[PDB]
């Protein structure tokens, strides 16, 4: 089991 | 600020550039131009390569490609991460999951989802990892994701479901 970074949402 | 504004930048500059249809060489260069710029303002060289993969693929998934396009998309995402020294495996981790995550947020539906699944599944078999451990990463990082939301338990359960006749479909 690999920990995850927050995904960055995309800019509109 | 500084990290932010070079961050806008790039993501103005390679989402234009597909937007454009330019092909996979100049996408590339893109790409290049994208983290060089990121690097000089003072982001790490592996997070800069991270996040321009990372809008690569949103950008790609935003627009609704077909299945083949996206994973060259892919293709190009994770030989990105392998040029700025990220390991091969980890590459596709990272673009299996930048893939996943967004098309959780997006909030898509199931038939959709298991064939978003599917092509991460793809890329990292293609990668060189075994279907069993690939299916395994991609139920986990949809898991942990689903988890990190803050989702119900109603959600929660929808999403082990997915994930299990993901493993039962690929191994298990």
């Amino acid at each position: 089991l690999r920990p995850l970074r927050p995904l960055r949402p995309l800019r509109p | 600020d500084r990290e932010e504004a070079a961050f806008l930048a790039a993501s103005i500059l390679i989402q234009h550039a597909h937007e454009q249809g330019k092909d996979d060489r100049e996408l590339e260069k893109i790409l290049e131009i994208a983290i060089r710029i990121l690097e000089k303002n003072g982001v790490d060289r592996e997070e800069a390569a991270f996040l321009a993969a990372s809008i690569l693929i949103q950008h790609a998934h935003e627009q609704g490609k077909d299945d083949r396009e996206l994973e060259k998309i892919l293709e190009i995402a994770i030989r990105i991460l392998e040029k700025n020294g990220v390991d091969r495996e980890e590459a596709a981790f990272l673009a299996a999951s930048i893939l996943i995550q967004h098309a959780h947020e997006q909030g898509k539906d199931d038939r959709e989802l298991e064939k978003i699944l599917e092509i991460a599944i793809r890329i990292l078999e293609k990668n060189g990892v075994d279907r069993e451990e690939a299916a395994f990463l991609a139920a986990s990082i949809l898991i942990q994701h689903a988890h990190e939301q803050g989702k119900d338990d109603r959600e929660l359960e929808k999403i082990l479901e997915i994930a299990i006749r993901i493993l039962e479909k690929n191994g298990v």
